[PDB]
């Protein structure tokens, strides 16, 4: 498979996440991703066929994980944009107030601002401290995928949201909306991953 | 907030 930052994969064969960005430690291919999609030794699916298993996560506290991926995959250094890509070129984190984009399988990309950075979510299964808070709107199913300036700065993976009824926070306003996502840096320096970039 |  081609791997491409928000792109849908499954853990197995049941839940769907989207994919954060390509990455490598030495000579292993894999991507980073949210932690609450897979435990560790999961079994990742993209089109029907495995293509690696879950390496490492750390969830609830943090939110991130990696999947180490087969020699047969081809990591590129894009996240999706509809039928188009956006270029990979680094990870200066963004400061608040800078406008940041998201892509994944169910909302596509979306784009809005940093609006808080630090920030607690409270999830059933405990809490996830220090993320980062945007106004782009999300869906279930968007955990895990890319959220990237137009710049190519890769900001972190999509962790949760005030999800409304019907599973996204897309009807609501800007102003009134919550996604959250976790910093890509530490999760390159906690597995020493390096990113892919073109 | 919940995950996603």
């Amino acid at each position: 498979a081609n791997i491409v930052g928000g792109i849908e994969y499954s853990i197995n064969n049941a839940s769907l996440c989207s994919v954060g960005f390509s990455v490598t430690r030495g000579a292993t291919k894999g991507f980073v991703t949210a932690g609450h999609c897979g435990t560790v030794n999961a079994t990742a699916r993209i089109g029907g066929a495995v293509v690696g298993t879950f390496a490492a996560r750390v969830f609830p506290g943090n939110d991130r994980a990696w999947v180490s991926l087969t020699s047969a995959q081809t990591l590129l250094p894009r996240v999706a944009n509809g039928s188009s890509f956006v270029t990979v070129r680094g990870s200066t984190e963004a400061a608040v107030g800078a406008a940041v984009c998201r892509s994944g399988r169910t909302t596509g990309y979306q784009c809005g601002t940093i609006t808080a950075k630090n920030v607690t979510a409270n999830y059933a299964e405990g809490a996830v401290r220090g993320l980062t808070q945007g106004n782009a709107c999300m869906g279930r199913g968007d955990s895990g995928g890319s959220w990237i300036t137009s710049a190519g700065q890769a900001q972190g993976v999509a962790s949760g949201g005030n999800v409304q009824s019907n599973g996204n926070n897309c009807g609501i306003p800007a102003s009134q909306r919550s996604s959250l996502f976790e910093r890509l840096q530490p999760i390159l320096s906690q597995y020493g991953l390096s990113l892919v970039t073109g | 907030a919940a995950p996603l």
